This record gives structure tokens, sequence and C-alpha cells, in this order.
């Protein structure tokens, strides 16, 4: 699924 | 009288693990998929309607507080005949409207993979013009496509249940090199014009 943007 | 039990192939088979990552500009994460069932589209009866793969997904680290997070997908196979390219020539059952696209996303996200011949694209035909009559049929290409979406969330990859927001609406276009075993996927959700880039290898 949609995956956070954990390099933000 | 009888239906052919179908086949199973040496990188899509019960029991395969792949490992890998799905990542774009802000995103990276370690994945593993494990194939569940196979049930693979080899002719036109009843069965070629249900999932022709079943597995999970496990994020590892989603969040600081989850270590695992295990989804249970269910998948269709590209064959060219039933199941072609072009998505919206799919059977009108039900259950397999959450795998519709446009025909121009099926169309690019497919030849993004880069393995088609340069020759003869048209978007009106319902394999986008990449199977023809000197074509080998799907199971003997070297590269296989799928549509896989997350339907479940598990607790462990035992399996019981314990998934609905817009950060689930989309689906995976995949690819399998059967030489090589690795696999390509992007995850395109409809209403954002980027995709997640997944790349996985056999484990
Ligand atoms: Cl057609």
């Amino acid at each position: 699924f949609w995956l956070p943007a954990n390099l933000w | 009288t009888y239906r052919s039990l179908g086949r199973h192939l040496d990188f899509l088979r019960p029991g395969l693990r792949f490992g890998g990552s799905q990542s774009s500009k802000y995103t990276y994460y370690t994945v593993e998929v494990k194939i569940d069932t196979v049930n693979l589209p080899l002719y036109k009866d009843s069965r070629s309607l249900d999932p022709h793969v079943t597995g999970t997904f496990t994020i590892k680290n989603l969040t600081p507080v989850l270590d695992k997070v295990v989804t249970l997908f269910e998948g269709y196979v590209i064959n060219y005949n039933q199941f072609p390219l072009c998505s919206l020539h799919w059977p009108a059952e039900e259950t397999l409207d959450p795998y519709m696209a446009q025909r121009e996303s099926d169309c690019s996200h497919w030849k993004r993979f880069g393995h088609f011949g340069s020759d003869n694209w048209s978007l009106t035909e319902r394999n986008f013009g990449q199977y023809n009559h000197e074509s080998a049929e799907f199971m003997n290409q070297r590269y296989i496509y799928l549509k896989w979406k997350e339907r479940f969330l598990l607790d462990d990859e035992e399996q019981e249940n314990l998934l609905e927001g817009a950060s689930f609406e989309g689906f995976y276009y995949v690819c399998l090199d059967q030489l090589t075993g690795s696999v390509e996927g992007y995850y395109y959700h409809p209403a954002c014009e980027l995709f997640q880039k997944l790349e996985l290898v056999p484990t």
C-alpha cells in the first residue's frame, strides 16, 4: 500500500 | 469432464519468499513478500475468476513502535486472453473491480518495466499491441505480469485477521523475471500521479 514518507 | 490442476512455476509457487524494498523520493522501507497460493489462469473456467495468487506483505519498522506490519494480498496474472494487459477488458465480475485502471495507466505502467518491443503500440488494443500470432503463451515468456492488491491486515505471517483509508486505494503492477527470479513493481494510487517502486529478489 502507499507507505509513509519516512524520508520527508 | 475434468479441469486442469494448473502448474506451479519455479518463481511463482506456494512457500516462496522474496525480500527487498519499496521506495520513492521520500520513502524507503524493507519489505518481504511470501507466496501462499497459486492458481495460474491456464484456461478459462470458473476457477480463473478466483485469485491467481495469494500471499503476504511484511513491512519492517513501519512506525518507531511497530516492528512488523503484515498484510494479506490477492492478485491476478496476465495471460493475454481472458486476462489481457488492458484491465478494462477483464471479465465483468465485481470482485475484479479493485484491479481496474484507465487504459493509458495500464499501458504506461506495463511499458515502464522496459521488457516490451518498441513496435506496434496501440492504446486501443486489448493487449496494447504486444500479443500476436508469434507470441509465446504467458507461462513460456521470460517476463510475467501480475496485479496485486492488499485487502487484509494480519497479526503474524501465520495468518489471523485483525484496510479502508486512502493509503490503501491503489494496487501493484508487478513483473516477474522467470530467468533470474527478480520481481519489480509499481504501487499505483489512482488519485495521485506518482507511484512507489517495489524491488525484490528471492530469499
Ligand atoms: Cl481488442
